């Protein structure tokens, strides 16, 4: 069982420091490079850089050079991606990955599950839920919340057919909004703010 | 810029098709090329390395070929699992350089379906708090491309698309019209106009 396991989701404000982890298991960690890959939301994969845990030999993609620190603690098989001053634009899924062969910079065959990092100057806020009133359709507008995610069920799980809950859009306010479409009750759960609104 | 370019950006295919996806390198790179798959949410998975070597476990209907500057990934018979996004990647070993292509999304081909269109005015509640949100719903349509035209008797609307409904292969879209109350109370009759090739001419409601 060769794995890379990554630390939990992070929500931060710009300026704050952050250090996320990638832990290897089921193989000799000091023997393989570790890479980091960025994926911005709705975007594709970006190589950020790579480190050799044996001696922390480190290389950066020229665009990320001086913009993020990669390190490793080989005694505990953990690699790290580190920012001393997060930007809004740092908001992304971060993946660690391992080359297929030892002491080599080959294609990545082991990947961690990913660490979502949200950097925003917004603060935790529960959503307002508005009915979308009237084969016919209707829904709820789950407006102005931070951070992701919200869960929207209908009739406490009974009603699932016709149900389309859409990706949140990020408003210029820094707050999220989504619609769930299928007055009569939608159950919206936002756990960051402990908000729970049956509408 | 060593740059890797993929085409098409989107590929519409059916279960059973032989499909081929292209990668081009801005300069010759021998066989130092890998292919990756990614599903929504999931982490990328390695399929091919050295242009044409299959990773263990990866189904044999996958193959890669090419050398120098043009590379291809082929699925001899597309299966429901293969609907996903694919990336290529130049790597070395010698000295660190990884470069991804921008991705190709393989999606289920379907007959053209017009969107059912519905529009919702703001609620009473919202109408007290400071803003109006008119939502236009474009429901169960194909293909993915649709143009939403907000009419008020811009840059004040946002859009969101469902992933392909995998029992139907359709998309659904939501547009949110956000103004204050009164850009809202000044004006009276509202309208959402929708272009999509499943419809002769733009429909409005």
């Amino acid at each position: 069982e060769v794995q890379l396991v990554q630390s939990g989701a992070e929500v931060k404000k710009p300026g704050e420091s952050l250090k996320i982890s990638c832990k290897g298991s089921g193989y000799s960690f000091t023997s393989y490079w570790i890479g980091w890959v960025r994926q911005m939301p709705g975007k594709g994969l970006e190589w950020m850089g790579i480190i050799y845990p044996g001696d922390s030999d480190t290389r950066y993609s020229p665009s990320f050079q001086g913009q993020v620190t990669i390190s490793a603690d080989k005694s505990i098989s953990t690699a790290y991606l580190q920012w001393s001053s997060l930007k809004a634009s740092d908001t992304a899924m971060y993946y660690c990955a391992r080359p297929h062969y030892y002491d080599s910079l080959d294609a990545f065959d082991i990947w961690g599950q990913g660490t979502m990092v949200t950097v925003s100057s917004a603060s935790t806020k529960g959503p307002s839920v508005f009915p979308l009133a009237p084969t016919a359709a209707l829904g709820c507008l789950v407006k102005d919340y931070f951070p992701e995610p919200v869960t929207v069920s209908w009739n406490s799980g009974a009603l699932t057919s016709g149900v389309h809950t859409f990706p949140a859009v990020l408003q210029s306010s820094g707050l999220y909004s989504l619609s769930s479409v299928v007055t009569y009750i939608c159950n919206v759960n936002h756990k960051p703010s402990n908000t729970k609104v049956d509408k | 810029d060593i740059q890797m370019t993929q085409s098409p950006s989107t590929l519409s295919a059916s279960v059973g098709d032989r499909v081929t996806i292209t990668c081009r390198a801005s300069q010759s790179i021998s066989s130092w090329l890998a292919w990756y798959q990614q599903r929504p949410g999931k982490a990328p998975k390695l399929l091919i390395y050295k242009a044409s070597s299959l990773e263990s476990g990866v189904p044999s209907r996958f193959s890669g070929s090419g050398s120098g500057t043009e590379f291809t990934l082929t699925i001899s018979s597309l299966q429901p699992d293969d609907f996903a996004t694919y990336y290529c990647q130049h790597y070395n070993s010698y000295s660190p350089g990884y470069t991804f292509g921008q991705g190709t999304k393989v999606e289920i081909k379907r007959t053209v379906a017009a969107p059912s269109v519905f529009i919702f005015p703001p609620s009473d509640e919202q109408l007290k708090s400071g803003t109006a949100s008119v939502v236009c719903l474009l429901n169960n349509f194909y293909p993915r491309e649709a143009k939403v035209q907000w009419k008020v008797d811009s840059g004040n609307s946002q859009e969101s698309v469902t992933e392909q409904d995998s029992k139907d292969s359709t998309y659904s879209l939501s547009s949110t019209l956000t103004l204050s109350k009164a850009d809202y109370e000044k004006h009276k009759v509202y309208a959402c106009e929708v272009t999509h090739q499943g419809l002769s001419s733009p429909v409005t409601k």
